[PDB]
């Protein structure tokens, strides 16, 4: 067999995402029998260049990834990559560490195969057409650019939340992401401008591309806005030298094989 | 409320110039202060920040958890929870007047370049 074509032919465009109807795992498994232990998928058509572990940081969000798991698998195959699922779980009740639960994610996933690229996605984005490929570009990818959240339409040109996706190039180029960014808010913007700071652009889909739904929700306790985020922002070039890949301490408390996702525990510290 | 940035551009042209302060400048602000929410309510440190602006209880609204506040602005802060902004910019003006625009922090970080794209061009 050979390369999977620079496009799959399986794509089906725009598609009906919904949070009604309830979802049974043990359908979903049903539904994607080739998908093995761990939400491990490789393609048997063809080889594709793209080995993607995708990265969710996660806590008490297990409805909202059975939502999730529900739509990706079935896009993620389609678009013919040989992919990983990883929900990096943080144990404890302290405020809610996104970033620095996406380092963890990246470190781990490393453990099991030979990733390339690393999509980092909130729990909670679907992704409205799968010609939006969750796989990396030449330059740093934003996936989710049209939320319904923000009236379809991208808040900021600097905006990076949601979904994105680093190659493991782009991402040790920048030091990682950063760790320091406790509770809500800011650590986008953070890797933003590391990824400037490197001569990096970022890359996106059009706006109609790049439609996406988020599960409507109330904010978290124990991840309320962090009020040092905007001082935070404005030194990202002098610290993101010292805060990232580089400076990352965990201790991995569990790690759960499912046969749609590794669910990995972690106690990654406190506001230090 | 969650407001649009056009909204928010219409209703605030009373402060377009104040201070040195632009429109562009503004809508930029407020989607970083309270993501266009006229209800928004965040915690500091021991102190609240209300509404679109969030204004702080801790020296320009009176709070009823803070009765003893500066209140500077002579307002309840409850007042800067609703979609009526005339006396929210009206103390948006004096924190400005008083104390700057840094009173925002992510003025400078959020909204130093690329100020074009905040510009609201419905009528
Ligand atoms: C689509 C969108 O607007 N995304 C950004 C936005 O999310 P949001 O304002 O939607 O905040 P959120 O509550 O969804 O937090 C982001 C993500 O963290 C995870 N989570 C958070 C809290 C918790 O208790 N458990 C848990 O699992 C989950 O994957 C969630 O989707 O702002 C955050 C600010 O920090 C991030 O930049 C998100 O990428
Ligand atoms: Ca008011
Ligand atoms: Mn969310």
């Amino acid at each position: 067999l050979t390369a999977c074509p620079e496009e799959s032919p399986l794509l089906v465009g725009p598609m009906l995402i919904e949070f009604n109807i309830p979802v049974d795992l043990k359908l979903v498994e049903q539904q994607n029998p080739k998908v093995k232990l761990g939400g491990r998928y490789t393609p048997m058509d063809c080889i594709s260049p793209h080995k993607v572990a995708i990265i969710i940081p996660f806590r008490n969000r297990q409805e909202h990834l059975k939502y999730w798991l529900y739509y990706l698998h079935p896009i993620l195959q389609r678009q013919q990559l040989d992919y990983g699922i990883y929900v990096i779980n943080q144990a404890g009740e302290s405020m809610f560490n996104r970033a620095k639960l996406l380092n963890v994610g990246f470190k781990e996933a490393l453990k099991d195969y030979d990733y390339n690229c690393f999509v980092f996605s909130d729990v909670d984005l679907i992704p409205m057409n799968d010609h939006n490929t969750y796989r990396c570009f030449s330059q740093p990818r934003h996936i989710s650019v049209a939320m319904d959240k923000f009236g379809f339409s991208l808040p900021y040109v600097q905006y990076f939340g949601g979904v994105s996706a680093l190659s493991k190039q782009q991402f040790l180029s920048i030091n990682g992401f950063p760790n320091n960014y406790w509770g809500w808010g800011g650590e986008d913007d953070d890797i933003y401008n590391r990824l400037a700071f490197r001569g990096m652009s970022v890359s996106r889909p059009n706006a109609v591309i790049g439609k996406c739904r988020m599960i409507r929700h109330s904010r978290d306790k124990k991840n309320e806005p962090n009020p040092q985020r905007f001082d935070r922002i404005a030194h990202t070039k002098e610290t993101m030298l010292s805060d990232g890949l580089n400076s990352l301490t965990y201790m991995v408390l569990e790690v759960q094989r499912y046969p749609l996702y590794t669910k990995i525990t972690v106690d990654i510290g406190t506001p230090s | 409320t969650e407001l649009t940035k056009c909204k928010v551009s219409h209703a605030i042209k009373d402060i377009d110039g104040y201070q040195g302060i632009s429109l562009l400048e503004w809508a930029c602000v407020l989607f970083h202060t309270s993501g266009y929410d006229t209800q928004a309510v965040v915690n500091d440190n021991g102190s609240t920040e209300y509404g679109l602006f969030q204004i702080s209880d801790r020296f320009w609204c009176k709070s009823s958890e803070f009765p003893e506040s500066e209140n500077i602005c002579g307002i309840s802060c409850d007042k800067l929870l609703d979609d009526e902004l005339d006396d929210d910019i009206a103390c948006a003006k004096k924190i400005l007047a008083i104390k700057g625009i840094d009173y925002w922090k992510a003025y400078k970080p959020m909204c130093s370049e690329k100020l074009e794209q905040w510009r609201c061009e419905k009528p």
